[PDB]
């Protein structure tokens, strides 16, 4: 097995606010400041003592870091009891207050304290006074997932759900680049933090992002009449009359060679890279319009359920299969790339035009097919298929690993 | 959007009746309010023989995001690149501050005009220009001004 648990934001600050309170009943500094040191120190208790008495604090503290009168911010007239203010004295009304804070608290800028609205001054809104002014719950959980991320980043068992907005962290009894699964739903790799990926290794998969941080709409093969992509699928049939041809989008060779011995076009340094880069690319953009699929098999499944929910339940599962398995294909382009060809390496990009095919078939139905046929015939032609889809997907996956338990792989 | 304009009519209502010499030329499109524009008149050579345009762009969120200054005339200063963006650190979005006014900000760009600061700059070349040999950018930036100014 490979234990885990879901804490929520809220939890994870209950930790921090108790690890502070045991050093703070120490050093008695206002628990804001505390966590600010604490945040510099990364949070070893000791190098912040062996510091906090050793210098000159000061040195410390720098390296860590009118009454009847409209409101200075929006210049409306409240009454004294709506303007709050910090310990400078600067005051203003409480839902200019409220506006700051929030637009303070979205990402481009942020640190983790906030300062004062004032023109010049930069005395910091302590931590408890910031849930206190802010209302939406929305907010405020962000808020608690930017003074934490210090201590979830200097703690090793502890990562964030990578999805954006849930601020829950899954804790672990050790690292080990497993896959942990958030209660949002997310599931992701414990170690690197990106999504799952099963066949590349986290490595691997940090330089392809580096790499890959620097064609929506291509053209017909026969009548190069622009054909913009609607649906994942890469089994393109030809919308005109004149040509009614088949052919795969990527390379825009020819349908039906494609799931067959002879034929393979996954198969292939800057000419190179492009290669794997665009079966990337494509099969996650593919993947996108996978994911709207829950709503056009839940149009068929509710023309069958007047035809309940139980047969609505197995295209469901068509399309969760699917998904999980261009994610597969996605991440095994990654994998071939950095891949020295080798003994075993012929035999995987088998494995991988497989599943390849048998996510296109799949892919494909969904999309197209399934509304060309009867209502009886469809639970078995889609159950079949995506049974076979997650098996030709197993098979590549049981195909590495057993390369990577004796160093059959090269780079 | 609208709490923007709200303000924006205040600001400029009170800049329009105390006055602002070095900002002059003062138009606005009563409709938005949200995009101004002007003539900064500066006092000090290499800058005094002439005017430039500017384009301020109050966002929707204004004032809880600063504005954007941009130049319309081209001009010879470290701290202005070629396409007329302004580096000036009171509207940057990591100091600013929803309280500062906008006579503030505009009289901190005059401050910048009448005196470069080459430390961080956008034109890099220019800021080398400035320090290493004063008397010739001096110069240089005079005749780009007299070139692509502004009658005052
Ligand atoms: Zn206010
Ligand atoms: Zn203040
Ligand atoms: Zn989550
Ligand atoms: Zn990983
Ligand atoms: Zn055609
Ligand atoms: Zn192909």
């Amino acid at each position: 097995d490979y234990r885990y648990e879901v804490l929520t934001a809220e939890q994870i600050l209950q930790h921090m606010v108790e690890c502070i309170r045991e050093v703070n009943e120490v050093i008695q500094n206002p628990a804001t400041i505390t966590r600010i040191l604490l945040s510099h120190f990364n949070w070893d208790k000791e190098k912040l003592m062996e510091r906090y008495f050793d210098g000159n604090l000061e040195k410390l503290f720098a390296e860590c870091h009118a009454q009847d009168m409209p409101c200075q911010i929006c210049y409306l007239n409240y009454p004294n009891s709506y303007f709050t203010g910090l310990e400078c004295g600067h005051k203003f009304c409480m839902q200019c207050w409220s506006e700051y804070l929030t637009t303070k608290i979205m990402e481009e800028g942020m640190g983790q304290t906030i300062s004062c609205p004032a023109h010049g001054c930069d005395i910091l809104v302590d931590d408890n006074t910031v849930m206190r002014l802010i209302t939406d719950s929305k907010v405020k959980l962000k808020y608690q997932h930017l003074i934490t991320n210090s201590f979830v980043e200097c703690n090793r068992l502890l990562k964030w759900c990578p999805a954006p907005d849930c601020h829950h962290v899954v804790k672990v009894q050790y690292p080990d680049a497993k896959p942990v699964r958030c209660k949002c739903g997310r599931q992701f790799c414990f170690n690197c933090g990106e999504n799952w990926h099963d066949p590349v290794k986290c490595k691997w998969l940090k330089k392809w992002i580096k790499k890959c941080d620097d064609a929506n709409t291509k053209e017909c093969p026969k009548c190069h009449v622009t054909i913009e992509k609607d649906g994942g699928c890469n089994h393109m049939v030809c919308r005109n009359q004149n040509c009614k041809a088949e052919f795969c989008w990527v390379c825009l060779g020819p349908w039906e060679p494609h799931g067959s011995a002879w034929y393979n076009c996954n198969r292939y340094a800057l000419q190179r890279y492009l290669f794997y880069c665009n079966r990337y690319m494509n099969h996650m953009q593919s993947l996108r319009f996978e994911h709207k699929l829950y709503a056009q098999v839940k149009q068929k499944m509710e023309e069958m359920q007047q035809h309940s929910w139980i047969e609505v339940q197995f295209l469901k599962k068509a399309v969760d299969v699917l998904c999980q398995c261009r994610a597969t294909l996605m991440y095994t382009y990654v994998f071939a790339f950095y891949l020295k060809k080798n003994n075993q390496s012929i035999i995987f990009e088998n494995n991988q035009a497989d599943l390849e095919n048998a996510t296109e078939v799949l892919s494909g139905y969904l999309e197209r097919d399934i509304s060309q046929d009867s209502l009886q015939d469809i639970k078995q032609k889609v159950q079949d298929k995506y049974r076979y889809c997650e098996s030709r997907r197993r098979v590549l996956l049981q195909h590495v690993h057993e390369g990577y338990e004796k160093d059959l792989w090269e780079y | 959007s609208m709490a923007a304009s709200r303000r924006l009519m205040k600001e400029l209502e009170e800049i329009r009746k105390c006055g602002m010499k070095n900002f002059r030329n003062i138009q606005v499109d009563e409709a938005n309010l949200l995009t101004w524009q002007g003539l900064i008149v500066p006092d000090n050579p290499p800058y005094d023989k002439g005017a430039f345009r500017i384009e301020i762009n109050f966002p929707a969120e204004y004032p809880f995001k600063p504005p954007k200054i941009t130049f319309k005339t081209k001009i010879y200063h470290p701290n202005i690149d070629e396409k007329g963006q302004v580096k000036l650190p009171v509207i940057s979005a990591e100091n600013w501050k929803p309280a500062t006014k906008t006579d503030q900000v505009i009289q901190s760009l005059i401050a910048l005009v009448n005196d470069p600061q080459p430390e961080h700059p956008l034109r890099a070349d220019l800021a080398e220009e400035y320090s290493k040999d004063r008397k010739k950018f001096c110069k240089n930036a005079e005749e780009f001004t007299k070139k692509y100014g502004e009658k005052r």
